[PDB]
């Protein structure tokens, strides 16, 4: 069967028996920059094993209410070994990432949650004058979490979940690279998110690249008796990543 | 008479210990010994020592004393914290409710001295639904 | 088997031989620390409990 | 006289070696091991008209122990004063003479479901 998915990144393996499928974002697998792209001129670092391999972040409970959950994952993977040590000592990083979402239940909680990765989902403050903080915007490996009412915070995101932080129509998020987790046919996706970027690296703590987004579309519920606690896991793997520009670390 | 450095500066961070703290004669050559101020602990890797250079000056000063920061602020259901410079010693963050709820308890809180540590001034508050007339 | 404040064996039996294991359990409310259960250890003729039963603490 | 006080759970009256309780004997309970008395609600009856006592309800529940000493930090106040400890109970230290904040790491403890304080870490370096 094609439900059976492994997926092996350096010392890492990840086995799925519940597989949708695979979503190669735009058709595209991640690859080195060539020489007809490149504009940085000195060698590149390539640890590929070191940093290309699959980092866990930490949970987050699925409950009855919940709106939704959200990650910047250039950042958020800052304390994650050598890949994060090679992002404070290079100017210039560039990465694609295998997200792999884990969420399984049994065969009688019903639920479905989407997962998409949206490209430089700049987001827009609670004030309508105001600007957000990075605080507000992203918390490394802790999920910043999506709101089912409109919020009133000054620096904070606008995170009521119908409007993605993003001021658009949460039900047309699917023109992103996503997968559903249905609860009655899935309890994993992998999205294969390639580099996109207006230019061939960047600097990976200025610029958040792409938001990972899982939402709730039709709640988690089941009948008493049952586990009340549904865990929900990332778990990316940075890919084909190289850096530029060695100097001495950034201090956050 | 001969020579020396002034006072050493005063530092947020760092409190000269005795018996330099009560001294005024800094020859060239001589070091003192910082310790950290309340809010701040020892970044160990670093020298908490500055020596009198040659010039009358003080050596560098690095960050051998660091912010103590306070525990993560957590959540508040059905409302958001507003932290708007992090959570070290000094620090302020704001609690608000989501649209429909209205916060009950402490709108703010700030991070400050508490015996051997940091702790936050007051506990989270909480965000309770409100109700339309009949 | 010695009985604990706020707990209770589960299921007590006459007679403990060789090995044999008594299940403690807590009461509502109460926390347990150390062992779930203890064993009947024999030596030189003489039956005796492999340790302390564990404590139920509020 | 009143009787025997009533029973409640979790909790044992002092009765002070005597079985019958003249009229207005106001008798108080203690909660019993691994509980601790809520804040804010009696601990006592009292021996009214009739032979007969006032009501009481459960006045116990449940804590961590206090949180064990640590050489790098000590607890903020008010928690240094505090034994109440009930599970989901948020700490705060402050780091010792000799030790300075790892600003990276929580200074903060939680009482978890098993009456236990959560994991340490040194938020507190030499």
């Amino acid at each position: 069967s094609d439900r059976v998915r492994s997926i092996t990144l350096g010392n890492s393996t990840i086995t799925t028996q519940e597989c949708a499928n695979v979503v190669v974002a735009y058709g595209r697998w991640p690859e080195y920059l060539s020489d007809k792209e490149a504009t940085a001129e000195d060698q590149p670092t390539q640890p590929d094993v070191a940093t290309c391999r699959f980092y866990t972040l930490e949970s987050v409970t699925w409950e009855k209410d919940s709106p939704g959950w959200w990650w910047k994952f250039p950042d958020a993977l800052k304390d994650m070994g050598l890949f994060g040590q090679n992002m404070y000592y290079h100017y210039l990083g560039r990465a694609g990432y295998t997200i792999h979402v884990q969420c399984n239940a049994s065969k009688f909680h019903q639920g479905c949650l989407l997962v998409v990765c949206v490209p430089e989902a700049e987001m827009g403050c609670s004030d309508v004058g105001g600007t957000v903080n990075e605080h507000a915007i992203s918390e490394g490996e802790i999920a910043k979490k999506f709101s089912a009412t409109a919020t009133n915070g000054a620096h904070t995101v606008q995170s009521i979940v119908t409007n993605a932080g993003m001021g658009v129509g949460v039900g047309n998020l699917t023109i992103y690279p996503h997968q559903w987790v249905n609860l009655r046919t899935n309890n994993s996706a992998t999205i294969v998110m390639p580099y996109i970027n207006s230019v061939p690296m960047d600097n990976m703590f200025r610029h958040h690249n792409f938001t990972l987004m899982i939402i709730p579309f039709v709640s988690l519920d089941y009948s008493s008796d049952a586990s009340t606690y549904v865990p929900i896991t990332v778990t990316v793997a940075p890919m084909c990543a190289e850096y530029n520009g060695l100097r001495l670390a950034t201090s956050l | 008479c001969n020579r020396s450095c002034e006072v050493p500066t005063r530092l947020n961070s760092a409190s000269l210990k005795q018996p330099y703290i009560t001294q005024n004669y800094f020859p060239v050559g001589t070091v003192v010994e910082y310790e950290c101020r309340p809010g701040y602990r020892r970044e160990p890797s670093l020298s908490p020592k500055l020596t009198c250079l040659q010039n009358l000056k003080w050596s560098t000063a690095v960050e051998f004393c660091k912010k103590k920061s306070c525990p993560n602020p957590g959540e508040i259901r059905n409302g958001q914290i507003d932290v708007p410079g992090g959570i070290l010693f000094g620090a302020t963050i704001s609690f608000s409710c989501n649209t429909g709820y209205k916060l009950f308890g402490s709108t703010s809180s700030f991070c400050l001295i508490s015996g051997s540590s940091v702790q936050w001034s007051d506990p989270l508050p909480e965000c309770r639904e409100i109700y339309c007339p009949a | 088997p010695p009985q604990i404040d706020n707990g209770i064996i589960q299921g007590e039996r006459d007679h403990y031989g060789y090995r044999q294991s008594v299940t403690y359990a807590c009461n509502k409310g109460f926390t347990m620390i150390g062992e779930h259960s203890i064993y009947c250890t024999v030596n030189n003729d003489e039956g005796e409990w492999s340790g302390p039963p564990p404590e139920c603490r509020g | 006289d009143c009787g025997l006080p009533p029973d409640v759970p979790n909790a044992q009256p002092a009765l002070e070696g005597r079985t019958s309780f003249p009229e207005d004997t106001v008798i108080t309970y203690k909660c019993e091991e691994s509980f601790v008395k809520i804040p804010g609600e009696k601990d006592s009856v009292i021996c009214l008209k009739g032979s007969q006592w006032s009501d009481i309800e459960e006045f116990c529940n449940r804590s961590c122990e206090v949180p064990t000493r640590l050489n790098s930090a000590s607890l903020k106040q008010p928690y240094i004063t505090q034994n109440y400890f009930p599970v989901g109970t948020v700490v705060e230290y402050e780091c010792r003479p000799g030790y300075r904040r790892e600003p990276s790491l929580s200074p903060k403890l939680t009482c978890l479901q098993n009456l236990k304080w959560s994991t340490a870490v040194e938020f507190c370096k030499k």
